[PDB]
């Protein structure tokens, strides 16, 4: 009742957050995310 | 057959001009301290073997087949005669004894924004490219500069995109590298590989 519940629990959430991770709504969001630290990145350098 | 009549020998100097172009206009902060951040590197790890000379007059010009002697004096009151076109041609001949020297010559023109603009000459520069890897970094770059550079910042772009359309093959070396040190010992390894091979 407690452990293998919890167990089932915890893997399905886990399947879930996976499974929507790779929608193209929030996939379009973290490429966008990268572009701007990789943007960053080499400013970095170019102020130098 | 005599219409062009392409000689197949050219008297090119003895050594190749280090020329550098890009990112943007010759003349603007960007380009100017890219430029120069290089070219004092290039002073000091070769000090004693490298002469370094700003080229104010024009360079475009340099033609070999236009005339006999297109302007031989001065006080002919003519077209080319009160034209500046002379001073290209001793700018060219300076720079061929300079190269008959043997010593390493790197050219700080601000004439220069596309190798095609001096690939069909006779000097024939080593093109050396430091681009910059998107254009957003550029004009960020440029918006960290201030309004003065805001204001030209159009041109900017104009000459950056129509520079890196220029294909890979028409430049001689690149530096794509957002650090300042690994370009510089890029250079630095070209250089020592071209000192090296004419030794």
């Amino acid at each position: 009742g407690s452990f293998f519940m919890l167990n089932l629990v915890l893997g399905v959430l886990s399947g879930e957050f996976a499974k929507e991770r790779e929608r193209v709504e929030n996939r379009r969001a973290f490429l966008k995310l990268r572009r701007q630290q990789q943007i960053e990145r080499e400013l970095n350098g170019y102020l130098e | 057959k005599q219409a062009e009549h392409v000689p197949p020998y050219d008297v090119v100097p003895s050594m190749r001009p280090v020329v550098l172009v890009g990112p943007s206009l010759k003349g603007y902060e960007v380009t100017d301290m890219m430029q120069k951040a290089l070219f004092d590197f290039l002073k000091h790890r070769f000090d004693g073997r490298i002469s370094i000379t700003r080229v104010t007059a024009d360079l475009s010009l340099a033609k070999r087949s236009v005339l006999n002697n297109p302007g031989k004096r001065t006080i002919i009151e003519r077209s080319s005669a009160r034209s500046s076109i002379a001073e290209v041609q001793s700018e060219i001949e300076r720079i061929f004894e300079l190269a008959k020297s043997l010593q390493l010559v790197v050219l700080d023109a601000d004439t220069i924004n596309h190798p095609a603009q001096l690939a069909k000459t006779s000097l024939a520069p080593i093109i050396v490219f430091v681009k910059v890897s998107s254009p957003k970094v550029l004009q960020r770059l440029i918006r960290s500069r201030g309004k003065s550079q805001m204001k030209h910042l159009t041109v900017q772009m104009m000459a950056y995109d129509k520079l890196v359309q220029c294909p890979p093959e028409s430049f001689d070396v690149i530096l794509d590298e957002n650090q300042l040190e690994d370009a510089c010992e890029h250079l630095a390894e070209y250089l020592e590989v071209y000192w090296r091979a004419t030794h």
